[PDB]
DNA sequence: CGACGGCCAGTGCCAC
DNA sequence: CAGTGGCACTGGCCGTCGT
């Protein structure tokens, strides 16, 4: 086994010149340096390793380091060189595993100090290094009077740089040790910094085995990117960019601008009693100017002649208020709050710091008595949204357009294990929160990622794409588990047709979008009220409703008492919060992991929230596996392109209709695989759709 | 005996107003504004005939006061022929205010 | 002196 | 007592940096 990291001169997308690289071997208990000419036999030393069955441990490596070797192998030394996924090892992978319940910087993109909780320490060190170093290089540099440019401290090779490397490895060697030694994931009879690759994985709980495959899969699907139309939505940022103009120009106009105090820095008193004011607005006593200026001479400085005017503007003592002229703004809620209450509106709810709530919500109950701000309202709903779909798709720090590519494609980034119950998130930009197709704008939104948008790279034909989603996925899981409660009735039962739509029928709900939030907000405790808020009633039909389906099934109260027996002890409220005393406080997932639970209260979700994930990870792996053997190609040279995976659905952009159709074929065979797989009680199946880009194909 | 201004009407009671208007752009919510109330009721009367006193309340009237760069209140302007012919802001005393007017009368 | 940016709580809505 | 996440925009606050 050996640990390694590079220092290259750039992110994976553009790097062209390795620097420098580490190896610590098991064998020999050694480190060894390699500078920029030692690049060939550093790749040497990692094949090696391979050709010996053996193992390398990178921190992050499986995203980059990995990938970015493959890619300066080719140019630097024109190599090839592919290290095998079975002989990979990722620390950063592991750790997200193991310290699910803790969060981390994603490798320095996001600021520590925005993050809840702790943070584990050798990653946090792993995690800044860059930063360091730039810190390190920057200061070095003012001490010998050169400026420091953009980020100059990649461009060239330096031995604060290859010391830095070092450190990575030296610390990345601890956290695998630290790793390793937890005995749930590893267990304490073997060595694992001493054993192949096959044992690693085989002796090791199946939680680390999904996790790397599902890590190396997703790094790819990263590389592939999804195929963006930027032409439409560059018209789409115009025609919301028009339609926001016009509603602030008419709503400017309902609603006029005002004066704010803004600057003050004394207290204002009281001028007979000197008590001071603080509710007053903050005040300005200038301590210079006076009505004329000093005298310049002879009768002036004797009071005989006129005296200069002191065309200032101001005079000593005399005190105002400093105040800033404001325009209204749709996007403050503080100023929609100020405009409707000038106009008679009275809140009826607010926020737990005073503020009174305004969401679309009270908007649409609001009613104030001149019908044309009465109007106004809607106008302030629309430009909220018409804001929205603007900062997502093109304004915002991580719009759509601010991260298209080159090649015509978005990278998001995902972190494979990022959520506490074993699901994925999603950023730079988050590729799974884009409107649906049913929301304003969907439907624009939703077709400019698609396969159609990639021209193959020999015949110049759009690609084809492949859409896959989990049918009910969280649902199924509940029947599994309380299968053992009612002999899998609801396991039986929930394949009698789709599931949310008979379930929209019995409840008499609208849509079978609205089926799903209420029967998951049922099944996962939502109070009287907020279930009545979900369907549009009151407390009064949350009640009905939450009755009318835990008496349908009441074996969900089972499940629930088991799990509360399972995990709690006691508990109790002291204020603001509920003591628990527990007995566990994590969940065995499907694959042996243990899943944090946060509350006894979102216990049931963890539990049916992890399977669900869990299912979906080695859904998605089990799939590209399928394909694999097929004889089909993973890339964009090849047949078929992971472009997202979104929880229970995954978009596969192919090369033919013939290949979309049985990469749609191969998802349903891979989830049937699954279930049999962890003896599941409740069949599993998927729904795939076959079109040209996402509003089509989900 | 002070002429309460609105939006509509300024144009025609101030910027046509020949002869010396002094303007007072203020709000209920400043405390200077509240301090130099009594003193412009004051100056109104002695000065009648050759100034007439007007005040703009900025929050009834959010119109006019924007197109004078209004920064601070109280704001004093002393218009002469549709022209600004002097500034001052603060809350000037009595003395203090009868000095700015007498030297620009 | 004050415009402006990185950091931050508050609030809300998007998706699964 | 729905849950898991990302992220935009307003308004505070405060230190760097040009008027
Ligand atoms: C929308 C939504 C979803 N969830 C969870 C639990 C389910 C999974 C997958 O959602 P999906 O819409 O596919 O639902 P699914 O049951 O898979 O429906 P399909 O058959 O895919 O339509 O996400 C939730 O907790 N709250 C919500 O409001
Ligand atoms: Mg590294
Ligand atoms: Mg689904
Ligand atoms: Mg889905």
């Amino acid at each position: 086994m050996i640990v390694s990291d590079i220092e290259a001169n750039a992110l994976l997308e553009s790097v062209t010149k390795f620097h420098c690289g580490v190896i610590y071997d098991y064998s020999t208990a050694e480190y060894v340096s390699y500078r920029p000419s030692d690049f060939g036999a550093y790749l040497d030393a990692l094949e090696a390793e391979v050709a010996r069955g053996g193992l390398i441990v990178f921190h992050n490596g499986h995203k980059y380091d990995v990938p970015a070797l493959t890619k300066l192998a080719k140019l630097q030394l024109n190599r090839e060189f592919h290290l095998p996924r079975e002989n990979c090892i990722d620390t950063l992978v592991l750790s997200r595993l193991i310290h699910s319940n803790l969060k981390d910087t994603d490798m320095g993109l996001l600021r520590s100090g925005k993050l809840p909780g702790a943070l584990e320490a050798w990653g946090y060190r792993l995690g800044e290094m860059k930063g360091e170093y730039k810190d390190d290089f920057k200061r070095m540099l003012e001490e010998q009077g050169e400026e420091y440019v953009d980020g100059m401290e990649w461009w060239n090779f330096n031995e604060e740089m290859m010391d830095y490397n070092v450190q990575d490895v030296v610390v990345t060697k601890a956290l695998l040790e630290k790793l390793l030694s937890d005995k749930h994931y590893f267990p304490p009879e073997i060595d694992f910094t001493d054993v192949g690759y096959t044992t690693f994985w085989s002796e090791s709980l199946e939680a680390v085995d999904i996790e790397h495959r599902a890590a190396w899969l997703l790094a790819k699907q990263e590389r592939n990117g999804f195929p963006f139309d930027t032409k439409a939505i560059e018209e789409l940022y115009v025609e919301l960019a028009a339609r926001r103009s016009e509603l602030l120009r008419k709503l400017t106009e309902t609603f006029g601008s005002w004066y704010q105090p803004k600057g003050g820095t004394e207290m204002f008193c009281h001028p007979r009693t000197g008590k001071p004011l603080p509710k007053y607005p903050r005040i300005k006593t200038p301590k210079v100017g006076g009505i004329f200026k000093k005298p310049k001479n002879k009768a002036q400085r004797e009071g005989r002649e006129p005296c200069e005017l002191d065309t200032r503007e101001y005079v000593a003592g005399a005190p105002y208020t400093p105040v800033e002229h404001v325009v209204f703004n749709p996007s403050s809620r503080d100023h929609i709050q100020k405009k409707l209450q000038e106009a008679g509106w009275v809140p009826t709810k607010y926020t737990d710091k005073g503020a009174p709530v305004v969401d679309d919500e009270v908007l649409e109950g609001v009613r104030v008595d001149d019908p044309e701000k009465q109007a106004a309202i809607d106008l302030i709903k629309e430009y909220l949204m018409i804001q929205k779909r603007i900062g997502q798709s093109a304004e915002g720090d991580k719009a759509w357009l601010r991260y298209v590519a080159e090649d015509g494609k978005i990278h998001g980034s995902v972190n494979p294990n990022g959520a506490v119950t074993g699901r994925a998130t999603h950023a730079f930009p988050n590729l799974a929160q884009i409107p649906g197709v049913r929301s304003p704008y969907g439907e624009q939104c939703r077709a400019a990622f698609g396969a159609e948008h990639h021209l193959d790279g020999i015949t110049g034909k759009p690609w084809v794409q492949a859409g896959i989603d989990a049918s009910g996925l969280e649902l199924r899981c509940l029947a599994h588990f309380m299968a053992r409660f009612d002999n899998g009735e609801y396991a039986h039962e929930i394949l009698n047709g789709d599931i949310h739509t008979k379930n929209q029928i019995a409840a008499e709900l609208p849509t079978r979008d609205n089926a799903k939030t209420f029967i998951y907000g049922f099944l996962y405790g939502a109070g009287d009220e907020k279930i009545g808020q979900i369907v549009g009633a009151g407390k009064e039909r949350g009640k009905e409703l939450k009755k009318k389906f835990l008496e349908n099934t009441p074996a969900i109260a089972a499940l629930r008492e088991s799990i509360q027996q399972t995990l709690v002890e006691s508990s109790q409220w002291v204020a603001g919060e509920q003591q628990v005393k527990w007995k566990r406080r994590w969940i065995k997932g499907l694959d042996g992991r243990k899943v944090h639970v946060r509350s006894p209260h979102a216990a049931l979700n963890t539990l049916l929230q992890s399977a669900g994930a869990l299912i979906c990870k080695l859904w998605i792996i089990k799939t590209e596996e399928m394909l694999v053997e097929k004889g089909l190609k993973h890339g964009w040279d090849g047949d078929f392109a992971y472009m997202a995976w979104v929880h229970d659905e995954i978009q596969v952009g192919c090369r033919t209709e013939e290949i979309a159709q049985v990469v749609i074929e191969t998802a349903q065979e891979a989830m049937r695989w699954v279930g049999d797989h962890w003896n599941f009680r409740c069949l599993l199946d998927t729904e795939g759709k076959m079109g040209p880009n996402w509003a089509i194909c989900h | 005996k002070i002429i309460h201004l609105t939006d509509d009407s300024f144009d025609t009671d101030v910027l046509k107003a020949d002869g010396a208007i002094l303007v007072d752009f203020w709000a209920e919510w400043c405390g200077p504004c509240k301090m130099i109330a009594p003193i412009l009721d004051e100056i109104a009367d002695e000065y009648q005939g050759k100034l007439t006193v007007a005040k703009l309340n900025i929050d009834q009237n959010p119109g006019t006061a924007p197109k004078y760069g209004i920064r601070g209140i109280p704001t004093l302007l002393l218009f002469k022929n549709g022209e600004v012919a002097a500034t001052k802001v603060g809350a000037l005393s009595k003395g203090q205010l009868k000095e700015f007017l007498d030297a620009n009368l």
